[PDB]
């Protein structure tokens, strides 16, 4: 209204449509709480490369819409995925994120491997778990949380220019606990660094057993049974490994509901050793600092990457599949 | 800490919005037919009046006031005044600040009822009429904003920069009140276009330390910064407060405003 009309029919005229440039009817891959998203091919054929469009969730610009927007506007790092193009479409003022595809992802990888029971080559997961390292660094360097990861949420680059290149997302979703640190299950009131290096802890164990390390059963921030597997795998914490455990909302829940003499025989070394892992390699003992209850006790993403795990043979891959044949399925359509 | 507070080196405002003074001023040539050169910076300190007016309004911090100007000025350095209307541009940039900046979408009624009464108790020497746009005409031209925009959505500032040079002279309580009002100036000018932020705020201390007869030179002298540059801006800010002192704004903007080059309506 009142808006210059020789100004918005040149706009109009110029502006590239999404519906125009890139054919993803029927190639819906992702439904969730942020959206759509479509693996698209461009129609005006000088390629042929797989494209993400994601239509994000609503119309306009929402909150959500905008910080995604503002923080991959200014995201740029080989593991974290990219905005390629923002369209915004007038006639319904939808808006669409466009990125290149990513074919796989480690809850599909894992799933494979866990489905053949052929574990995860230890190359491919030191070199996974050094580029989920690498950034989420750079997230945090930035203070940026991901505050959700997951195996779903780390992508991987299939056949191309980036094959096996791991790629940091945010997919939304109704839920699980697998990857939450215990301070959130006691009603921790902020997001934290260390909140996003227990779920790497947690998605490495993972990658050498095959297994969610604490899988748990589907149930406030207190979730009693996802404390007990973690107490189950972990031990439960003495106070000297967890000094202020009692300043946590739910402490005194957690002492109403739980006895430590219930966990004695528990201990990561223990479980780990069920499945394989020695407690003698410097990956069980990268993984144990990471997987530190006390927040405070676990490493930075930093100093995680300096672990000499990393200089133990074999030498982390830019290419996680290390040159060799990709058996994993392509991503089907929902 | 803020997100993405150290990479203003490797951010889209550096890197697609500090702009050449030279294209600026071929751009504006456009609207200077209509208004001269005078009458152009007088309409530019009346925007960020109302920028802040409202945002003052609507109890945002100082930094998404900054924001919402910085969107106002990125869209006009670009195109005409008639392009879209600065009266619905204005809060159309505090309400896209305001997301951004993490505070929230302000509500529908409240937006308007804020434009309305802001320009009805704070600007009715410059507007007659009532606030005439809905939450419509808002959501239209925030779209506009953000193509235009090229999605550029964060913004650096000068005041976090100037509050980390305060401390270190350990004269944050001497200087920080004066230097902080110097910054908030300067979105009078093109300045925060022109310079990263932290030339703005070495330029505000600069000028905050004259006025209270400080001693900083060995301070100054000690950086390692083109003290070129941060005297041109030290001029652009010198010039800010003549021009101040000579434009009545209550006298002048309804006629200034009637001069504005109006928009083309459809055939
Ligand atoms: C509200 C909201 C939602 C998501 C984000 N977000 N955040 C991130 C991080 C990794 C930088 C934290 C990435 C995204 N968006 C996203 O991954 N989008 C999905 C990318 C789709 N993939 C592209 C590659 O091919 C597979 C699909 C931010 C805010
Ligand atoms: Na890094």
């Amino acid at each position: 209204d009142k808006m210059d009309y020789d100004f918005k029919v040149k706009l109009s005229s110029e502006r590239e449509r999404v519906e125009d440039l890139f054919e993803y009817e029927g190639c819906k891959v992702g439904r969730g709480t942020y959206g759509h998203v479509y693996k698209a091919k461009r129609k005006d054929g000088k390629d042929d490369k797989d494209y993400a469009l994601k239509q994000i969730e609503g119309t306009g610009i929402s909150m959500s819409a905008c910080r995604e927007i503002a923080l991959l506007r200014e995201l740029k790092h080989p593991n974290v995925i990219s905005l390629q193009k923002v369209f915004l479409s007038h006639a319904d003022r939808k808006v669409w994120l466009l990125f290149d595809y990513a074919e796989h992802d480690l809850w599909h990888i894992i799933k494979f491997h866990r489905a053949s029971k052929v574990q995860l080559p230890r190359g491919m997961v030191k070199s996974l778990l050094y580029q989920i390292l690498d950034g989420i660094h750079y997230l945090h360097a930035n203070w940026v949380l991901h505050r959700d990861l997951k195996p779903a949420n780390i992508l991987v680059m299939g056949e191309g220019p980036e094959r096996g290149r791991v790629k940091i997302a945010d997919m939304g979703f109704v839920v699980t606990f697998w990857y939450r640190a215990p301070e959130l299950l006691l009603g921790a009131r902020h997001y934290t660094k260390a909140i996003d290096i227990w779920a790497i802890g947690c998605i490495f164990a993972e990658l050498l057993t095959s297994e969610p390390i604490f899988h748990c059963r589907q149930e406030n921030p207190y979730h009693h049974d996802q404390l007990d597997r973690i107490f189950n795998v972990m031990g439960f914490p003495a106070d000297k490994d967890w000094e202020d455990i009692k300043k946590m909302p739910e402490h005194s829940t957690l002492m109403k509901d739980f006895r430590r003499n219930t966990y004695t025989n528990c201990s990561l070394i223990k479980y780990m050793e069920k499945h394989k892992v020695k407690p003698d390699s410097k990956a069980f003992h990268l993984l144990q600092k990471l997987l530190t209850m006390d927040p405070i006790k676990r490493i930075t993403s930093e100093q995680a990457m300096q672990d000499p795990y990393f200089l133990e043979d074999p030498l982390p891959t830019s290419d996680v599949f290390a040159g060799c044949q990709i058996p994993y399925p392509k991503r089907e359509f929902l | 800490d803020k997100a993405m507070a150290g990479n203003f080196w490797q951010s889209s405002h550096y890197l697609q919005w500090i702009l050449d003074k030279q294209d600026l001023l071929k751009e504006r040539q456009k609207d200077l037919k209509f208004l001269s050169e005078e009458e152009y910076w007088k309409l530019q300190i009346f925007f960020t009046n109302v920028i802040q007016a409202l945002g003052e309004h609507l109890k945002l911090r100082q930094q998404v006031i900054a924001t919402a100007t910085v969107y106002f000025k990125r869209f006009y350095a670009r195109y005409s005044l008639k392009s879209i209307d600065p009266v619905l541009m204005a809060p159309t940039c505090v309400f896209l600040a305001s997301k951004v900046e993490e505070f929230g979408v302000v509500s529908n009624t409240r937006l308007i009822a804020a434009a309305t009464s802001v320009l009805k108790t704070r600007f009715s020497y410059a507007f007659p009429k009532e606030f005439p746009y809905r939450m419509n005409h808002i959501l239209e031209c925030e779209f506009y904003l953000l193509e235009l925009m090229d999605c550029c959505l964060i913004v650096y500032h000068p005041y976090r920069p100037l509050l980390q040079y305060v401390q270190d002279m350990g004269q944050e309580d001497m200087l920080l009140p004066l230097a902080w009002r110097i910054v908030n100036d300067t979105y009078r000018t093109d300045l925060c276009l022109l310079y990263p932020p932290f030339m703005i705020a070495l330029a505000c201390l600069h000028v905050a330390c004259v006025v209270q007869q400080k001693d900083a030179r060995q301070w100054f002298a000690e950086l390692s910064v083109d003290m070129e540059k941060i005297l041109e801006i030290i001029r652009v800010i010198l010039k800010l407060y003549e021009q101040w002192k000579n434009f009545d704004e209550r006298k002048e903007m309804a006629t200034i405003l009637s001069k504005m080059p109006k928009p083309k309506p459809p055939p």
